[PDB]
């Protein structure tokens, strides 16, 4: 399976009531392992996962330091965007910036990325080719030219396809029993009487890891996709996902219907149907 | 600006066993801004103890956070999720059923 | 780890 490290970063003015809060969190495919909060006592880069905790002082260090700057960073562009747009220093403005590398099934480097994001709305963003940018707006082209002249794209190439994919190899080492194991879902079917002639069909899948799933319903083997209610895959707050896709039967009809789960941990699809 | 309203799940860990030990869960997710107000109610009452993950966002940079708290379900007891963002009017409260 | 180099707007 392929996977992927990603980092998170934002940052959000408070305009009379001190420095931005800036929060980083980082991610190894759907399990987070780092995380820093400017208004935490510690002001360190911590620990969010078993198999980074055996990082030595040196990682530490070093990742606070490096986070530190971040947030410094981020401290400065809230100023650059306010004034880029001619905004007032009383608003509470939002930037938001993702960077991370994916590797395939061979661990090998897939793809890189590096965005960024204001107020909600994309900004700038690298290239697939990592070495042209995606200028929003006008003020978006001002950075574009500026980080152009820079040659900030060959560095981040730099990044992305070597550090990157070297410290994700690493990890997912390092977190073997943890980051390269399959958690297949559990599942089963709830039956609510909605009123006299009808009932509703709902199909669980539980504690289950990747996030990535497909939870679909079929009537006689026909894709009920429209007549289908499927919530937000949900966090079970243990590192597990949670998700459910439910439809509405008419009577004496549970029999026509089935419950299908496709999940990189099951052996073989799941058919679920009423009985 | 961008202002994307909250999304809310209100739900339980584990499979709600009366007597139990369990945590219960609000998952508030796709607004926008990061702003927002989540309490977890046990009978109306805010309940003190209730702590969050790290904020971080989707593909779409809308935000997602989650509120959890430790708890023993008991038959009598009502649970619910009562959030508040600037694209809510009042108070969005929701809540908690052992089949949801 | 975090990049190295985190260039200002």
């Amino acid at each position: 399976g392929s996977h992927s490290m990603r980092y998170f970063f934002t940052s959000v003015s408070r305009p009379g009531r001190g420095e931005p809060r800036f929060i980083a969190v980082g991610y190894v495919d759907d399990t987070q392992f780092v995380r820093f909060d400017s208004d935490a006592a510690s002001q360190r880069m911590e620990p969010r996962a078993p198999w980074i905790e055996q990082e030595g002082p040196e990682y530490w260090d070093g990742e606070t330091r490096k986070v530190k700057a971040h947030s410094q960073t981020h401290r400065v562009d809230l100023g650059t965007l306010r004034g880029y747009y001619n905004q007032s220093e009383a608003g509470s403005h939002t930037v938001q910036r993702m960077y991370g590398c994916d590797v395939g099934s061979d661990w090998r480097f897939l793809r890189g990325y590096h965005q960024y994001a204001y107020d909600g709305k994309d900004y700038i963003a690298l290239k697939e080719d990592l070495r042209s940018w995606t200028a929003a707006d006008m003020a978006a082209q001002t950075t574009k030219h500026k980080w152009e002249a820079a040659h900030v794209a060959e560095q981040l190439r730099a990044y992305l396809e070597g550090t990157c994919v070297e410290w994700l190899r690493r990890y997912l080492e390092n977190g073997k029993e943890t980051l390269q194991r399959t958690d297949a879902p559990k599942t089963h079917m709830t039956h609510h009487a909605v009123s006299d002639h009808e009932a509703t069909l709902r199909c669980w899948a539980l504690s289950f890891y990747p996030a990535e799933i497909t939870l679909t319903w079929q009537r006689d083997g026909e894709d009920q996709t429209q007549d289908t209610e499927l919530v937000e895959t949900r966090p079970a707050g243990d590192g597990t996902f949670q998700k459910w896709a439910a439809v509405v039967v008419p009577s004496g009809q549970e029999q026509r219907y089935t419950c299908h789960v496709q999940h990189e941990g099951l052996p073989k699809p799941l058919t679920l149907r009423w009985e | 600006m961008i202002q994307r309203t909250p999304k809310i799940q209100v739900y339980s860990r584990h499979p709600a066993e009366n007597g139990k030990s369990n945590f219960l869960n609000c998952y508030v997710s796709g607004f926008h801004p990061s702003d927002i107000e989540v309490d977890l109610l046990k009978n109306g009452e805010r309940i003190e103890k209730v702590e969050h993950s790290d904020l971080s966002f989707s593909k779409d940079w809308s935000f997602y956070l989650l509120y959890y708290t430790e708890f023993t379900p008991t038959e009598k007891d009502e649970y619910a999720c009562r959030v508040n963002h600037v694209t809510l009017s009042q108070p969005k409260i929701v809540k908690w059923d052992r089949d949801m | 780890i975090l990049s190295a180099l985190v260039g200002i707007l």
